[PDB]
């Protein structure tokens, strides 16, 4: 994935030079903001299960047609679908916490999201909502810099959703 | 590049002039003609090859300008 | 007739690339619309991404729009795409340096490599300035300069001889490009082994 | 890369006579069925998200380990991959259809596909399933006559599965 | 080849793209016109040796310096290699005929013949008068539309010689 | 490409399951000690034209067959490719241990630096040779403690170390 | 925008070379082709009000849950603009259907779709309905051909659209 | 490539001593002779297309399954390669002999001919009766004394036909 | 993948698709009439190479006193021994580039990478500049005619590519 300290290393190879100051310093902060990142890490996998259940039940909120029969979201099966997906996200966005970079869940969300959106008719505009209850509920789970670099981390994803 | 001195990038007007055709004429058309004067925007470290690359080829500089600075 | 049937082309087909000598060069000349413009990034990304399928999510906007408008040539927009991390990822991060200067050449120009002599100052050239200058020769080359032009999409122009080209380059092509299918990514390990090392090898002493 | 006549003219002159006149006849008897032809690349070209994304749907449903963790398919970029390559697989048969004969796909499409999804770790019954259930799909589009002059396309449809059958062999 | 056909498919695949209106038109087209392509390519197969020895004899009557001893263009097996040509060059027509595309000339005929032409010391000239008797018969065995498209391959034929 | 925290997230992946704790905490401490890393890759740089320069002095006292003619770094470009060989080979070292896997290693000098300089002629174990000289300057230039806050960094001197011995068995 | 013969002009002045017969059965589709479309821009001149308020009914009836108020259908100079960009797409429909091909089309509504749709939360499946049902009331309007090029150019504004 | 003069040197830096007397006196030999090679090579190229010319004429007339169509010379595209391959190599065995080290006929031409024409189809014994008339052909110029000074050549015969030889067997 | 006159120009040929013109020929016969002088020039310098070697031995201790006195880089019997074999290889590959009528030669074997090689051993030029600043004032008159100028042009080359 795209780590500080992964694409630090690659950018060395790039000019064919070492490491410097400028970017040792970027790892030294990588590493002291790691701390709070770390406990936002913990905070959001101890809260998983109500973190996704509460996204699901918020997007039904939003949109409750969508449960209506002949829809996406109708069917037992399609809602365990939106809960996978939303904990899916959500372990991605923990993955992002830690490596203290967009570089997994880019990788492995971002990546080719759209192309599955347009075939399979799956609105972004529903994972946005559900990321929205996530950013609103970890404004209680958490607090100062863990919260301020989850929400951003969160947004970064709603971002590129929308 | 990214260096306050790899910056200013400057823009040239080329002129394909008669001696660069003759030129291009025995070398062969292997790219497609056009109108004999075009425009380009060139960075201030490949600055240099471009000019260059017109001395080998004929071609004279119409004149320079400057982008930043 | 004989009784050995030798078709039209059947060189082409016997050697992996057919369609190659067939598929026609791409050139983006007078101001268009949107159709053949995606046809043609279409093309571009299949050949300079040694048919690795770029996410839709990875491509440049403001690169391909300043093309679009047309005041950055399409060498230029060669150059934006070697220049991306991406091209790195797939190509120069999973694979060595003479692999990654193998998959530079096929790509790049089309052609394989002439001469082990060749790769060796390509390498020295890599390790003295570093990685951008490599491509920055490669696209600023003379080779490259007539043999596509200002203009001109680059192509597979192994497969067919060329204007002072090794007897070698052929074969390691032939080994090289192994059809559509193949793909260089950071994936299938043959992007990552330089298998044209072997054939290089032999051409240093006689 | 040859259609129909193309590859005629190709054996025609491998045997150095003239295109005798049943050929002929042949080929002009293809030309007369030529809108048909036709009509079903259109069929082929207008369904295609309809088709691509049904048979995803079919497969997924009878296949579960592609989208679950480490699957074959799990990432989007790698689902998105799994589903484009059967998009072009679909655009490669249509250009056979509309080309009369398979040749573009032995040629270009098909000709080394089976190391590289050696090489990807992809396994190949379930690639050729997926071209199954596509084949399936298309033939399910191609049976409606709506909005066209109807009559007997037999050798069209049964054609265009002989194409998906051998993309399918050509997988494995 | 090179046909209509595999120009749009050509054109197509190079894009990756579904094929669309315009070139299912152009195939409308080919489809359409192959019947009096195809007649003909029939009649023209029908009559064969008539135009190439009356070519021959042209060729003869229009040169008559080459067909003394001492020259290139004497011997027997030189006349036998004229008909050869002239056969090879009506067998092309009428497959480009059938084709509906100038692809086979090129792919064969016209692919590199100027060098090898010269290589031999052969003179275009020969093969065009021999085309102009082609046409000469032409412009009775067939009627109309056959006749205007036969008529329009054989010229391109010179053409590409001119 | 992958780092120690790249390698715990795709195996996260692999399992489908979030980090657990323990690792979580491992990750922690590896990132409390980060600062000492920083300064062993530090002193490793600053050190590198003097490391090479030792290696390369003691390389030559002790073996001799390379300066003369017919030495496989006889001339003056070969040796001097000998010479940014070991460079690199210390470069992606340093590589490694910043990302703490040597999965970059592999990436780069290790995927088939082997056959590589089988086709070149190079033998395999004077570069290994190469690699203990640079490891034992490395070793003393990083065991010093000059202008840094001294401490325990025995667990990084043993990551360098063996990270030359993975280096060295994959060339030879 | 393009007719036949526009990128017939583009590839002649590309290879620098003069036309070859292709280019000029092209130029036949397109003359031949030429009336029945003729016919189906009158006929779509003559239905255009009633095209226009019978889809704007109907994309209101498939999607009732955004006629509700609060969103994008609910409001009168939205459904204003919904007239408007009816009556847009159609009659660039008919332009397309003039000039026997979809250059017209393309320069004029299908660049820049994508990022406006989701850019003003426009549902592209609103015009995708509505095109649709454009085809619905057009299958009897117009009859033999040029109802077939007609379903064929909605279809690819759709297929752009989709 | 790697020339006389070239070869010379290489085997003196490879045993690492000097040029022995007796390398300049061979050196002076080869040097003195220039002129001879001067007006070989001339002989050479002012002939070439006629050359090419009459040595395809008695290849078709030797080999008539060649021409003739299923043959690799019939669809006269074929031909306009084949043209280019005896030219190339007569270029390449006259480039060899101004040299007079068929070091670059080796290997700038023989190294891939062999697969190449593997992949190709050809029948290299054609290619190699080819050649062989080549050497017919050229040895007619080269015995040729107009315009020039006249005297005796053999060393300069024998080399152009060990050259000839080389590259026969080599495409056999 | 040496370059002299004769193999640049079978690489030009060969690079533009063509045969060889008038030029070519007439470049292989300067080529080869100036290889007597050089070769002159090559076996008189082969037979006084150890006065040369010498004297350039003492003319750089001479020229800087600073070096051979004990505790820096230049003092030591393995040193002189160095000294003794690098003066050697200098004049041995001097008329290889002699013998070529290019300094092909020298370019790839020494002149290629040379920079780093000093860099990496604090070898500064100057010594082997002096070293072949005696060197030609030693050969001002060991050769006659043509062959000192032909000497002097590839040394000349070899001091501003050691500059
Ligand atoms: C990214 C991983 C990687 C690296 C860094 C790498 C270095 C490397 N060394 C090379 C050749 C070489 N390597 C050496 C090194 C030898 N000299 C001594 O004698 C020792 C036996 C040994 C070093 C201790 C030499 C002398 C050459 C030149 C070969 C020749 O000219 O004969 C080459 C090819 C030709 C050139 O660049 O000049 C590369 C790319 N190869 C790789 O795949
Ligand atoms: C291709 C032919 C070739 C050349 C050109 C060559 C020069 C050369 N001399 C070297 C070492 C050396 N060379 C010298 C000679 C110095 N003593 C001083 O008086 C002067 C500044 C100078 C000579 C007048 C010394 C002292 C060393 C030892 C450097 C060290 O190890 O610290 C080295 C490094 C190899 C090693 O350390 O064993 C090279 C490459 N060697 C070759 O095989
Ligand atoms: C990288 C890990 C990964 C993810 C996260 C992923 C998402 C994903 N969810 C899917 C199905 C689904 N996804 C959803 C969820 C959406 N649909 C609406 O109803 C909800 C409002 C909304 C939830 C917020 C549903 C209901 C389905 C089942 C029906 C369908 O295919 O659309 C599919 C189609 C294949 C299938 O399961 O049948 C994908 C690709 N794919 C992956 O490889
Ligand atoms: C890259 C990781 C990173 C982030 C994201 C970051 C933002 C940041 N800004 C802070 C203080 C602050 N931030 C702001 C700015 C905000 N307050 C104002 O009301 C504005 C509405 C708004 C500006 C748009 C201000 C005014 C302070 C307090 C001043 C101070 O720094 O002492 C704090 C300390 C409080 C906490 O623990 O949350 C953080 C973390 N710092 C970081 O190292
Ligand atoms: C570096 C110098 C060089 C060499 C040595 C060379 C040989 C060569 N000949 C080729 C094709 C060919 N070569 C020939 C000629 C042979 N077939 C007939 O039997 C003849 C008897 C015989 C002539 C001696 C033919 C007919 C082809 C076409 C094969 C095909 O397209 O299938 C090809 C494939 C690409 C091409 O040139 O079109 C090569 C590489 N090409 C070069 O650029
Ligand atoms: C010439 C026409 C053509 C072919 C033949 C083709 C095959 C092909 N499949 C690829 C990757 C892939 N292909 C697939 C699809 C398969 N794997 C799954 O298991 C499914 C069972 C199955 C689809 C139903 C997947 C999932 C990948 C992702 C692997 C990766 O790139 O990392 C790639 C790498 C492209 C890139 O990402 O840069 C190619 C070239 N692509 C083409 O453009
Ligand atoms: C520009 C695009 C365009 C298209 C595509 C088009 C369709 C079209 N279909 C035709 C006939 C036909 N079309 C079909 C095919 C259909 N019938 C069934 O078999 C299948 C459900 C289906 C095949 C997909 C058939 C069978 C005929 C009658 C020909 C015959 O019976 O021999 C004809 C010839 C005239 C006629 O008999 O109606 C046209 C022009 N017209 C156009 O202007
Ligand atoms: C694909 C179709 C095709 C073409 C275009 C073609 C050109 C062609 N014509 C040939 C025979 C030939 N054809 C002619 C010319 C004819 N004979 C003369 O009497 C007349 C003036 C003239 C008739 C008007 C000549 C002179 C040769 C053989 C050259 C020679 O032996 O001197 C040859 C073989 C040369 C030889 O055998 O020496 C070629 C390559 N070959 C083909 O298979
Ligand atoms: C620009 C990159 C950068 C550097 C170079 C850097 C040096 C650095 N090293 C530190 C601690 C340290 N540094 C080291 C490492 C050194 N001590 C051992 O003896 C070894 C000889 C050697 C490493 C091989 C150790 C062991 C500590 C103590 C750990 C701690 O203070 O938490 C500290 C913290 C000072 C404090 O807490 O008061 C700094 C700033 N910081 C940076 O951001
Ligand atoms: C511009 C390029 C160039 C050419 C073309 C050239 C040819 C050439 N050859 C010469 C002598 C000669 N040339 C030859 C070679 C020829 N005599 C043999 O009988 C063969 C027919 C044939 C060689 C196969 C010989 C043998 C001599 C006499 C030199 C001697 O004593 O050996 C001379 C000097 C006599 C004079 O000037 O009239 C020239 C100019 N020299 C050049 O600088």
């Amino acid at each position: 994935s795209r780590t500080v300290i992964t694409e630090v290393i690659a950018t060395a190879d790039s000019q064919g030079r070492f490491l410097n100051s400028t970017e040792l310093q970027a790892a030294f902060g990588r590493f002291e903001r790691a701390v709070p990142a770390i406990e936002a890490a913990r905070a959001l996998t101890k809260n998983q299960d109500a973190l996704v259940k509460g996204a699901v039940q918020a997007v039904f909120k939003k949109f409750p047609y969508v449960t209506q029969p002949g829809e996406k979201g109708y069917g037992d099966s399609n809602q365990a679908k939106c809960a996978r997906d939303i904990g899916y996200y959500l372990r991605f966005i923990t993955y992002s916490l830690v490596a203290s970079g967009t570089g997994p869940l880019d990788d492995y969300v971002i990546a080719g999201l759209r192309e599955v959106n347009r075939a399979f008719n799956l609105n972004p505009l529903w994972y946005i909502e559900a990321l929205n209850y996530i950013k609103g509920e970890t404004g209680k789970l958490l607090s100062g810099q863990s919260k301020t670099e989850a929400l951003l981390y969160i947004d970064h994803a709603i971002n590129a959703l929308s | 590049a990214i260096t306050t001195q790899g910056k200013r990038i400057y823009k040239i007007t080329v002129s394909e002039a008669g001696a660069y055709a003759t030129n291009k004429h025995r070398t062969g058309y292997r790219a497609p003609i056009r109108q004999s004067n075009y425009t380009l925007t060139v960075p201030y470290d490949r600055f240099l090859p471009e000019m260059i690359r017109l001395h080998q080829s004929g071609a004279k500089i119409v004149n320079v300008t400057s982008v930043i600075s | 007739p004989s009784p050995l049937e030798q078709t039209n082309t059947y060189g082409q087909e016997r050697v992996q690339a057919n369609a190659v000598l067939e598929t026609p060069q791409v050139t983006l000349r007078a101001p268009f619309t949107e159709e053949q413009f995606q046809g043609a990034l279409y093309a571009i990304y299949k050949q300079v991404f040694g048919n690795t399928y770029v996410m839709e999510s990875e491509r440049p906007a403001t690169a391909e729009s300043q093309l679009r408008d047309g005041r950055i040539t399409v060498r230029g927009f060669i150059r934006l795409l070697a220049k991306s991390d991406t091209y790195k990822a797939r190509f120069f991060n999973p694979a060595t340096q003479t692999r990654f200067i193998e998959l530079n050449h096929k790509l790049l120009l089309g052609r394989a490599p002439y001469d082990q002599a060749e790769i060796s100052r390509h390498v020295a050239l890599y390790t003295s300035q570093g990685y951008e200058a490599e491509i920055d020769s490669y696209l600023d080359s003379e080779e490259y300069q007539e043999c596509f032009g200002e203009d001109t999409v680059p192509f597979f122009r192994g497969f067919t001889s060329q204007p002072g080209q090794s007897t070698e380059a052929f074969n390691r092509m032939v080994t090289l490009y192994d059809g559509y299918a193949t793909s260089d990514s950071e994936w299938d390990r043959g992007g990552q082994s330089a298998r044209l090392t072997d054939s290089l090898a032999r051409s240093t002493m006689d | 890369m040859n259609d129909v006549f193309t590859r005629a003219i190709a054996q025609a002159d491998l045997k150095g006579s003239f295109l005798l006149e049943s050929d002929l006849d042949k080929l002009a008897s293809f030309a007369k069925e030529g809108v048909k032809r036709l009509d079903a690349v259109a069929a082929l070209t207008n369904n295609a998200p309809a088709i691509i994304s049904d048979a995803a749907h079919k497969l997924f449903a009878e296949q579960q380990e592609l989208i679950q963790p480490g699957g074959n398919a799990y990432p989007h970029r790698r689902m998105a991959a799994c589903l484009r390559d059967m998009e072009i697989i679909l655009r490669y048969v249509s250009y056979a259809l509309l080309a009369g004969d398979a040749s573009v796909l032995d040629d270009r499409c098909l000709n080394g596909l089976r190391e590289t999804y050696n090489a990807l770790g992809t396994p190949t019954q379930s690639v050729a399933r997926a071209v199954q259930l596509m084949k399936d799909a298309a033939m399910v589009h191609l049976k409606s006559t709506a909005n066209v002059t109807v009559g007997d396309c037999s050798s069209l449809y049964s054609e265009a599965a002989t194409y998906f059958d051998k993309a399918a062999a050509s997988i494995a």
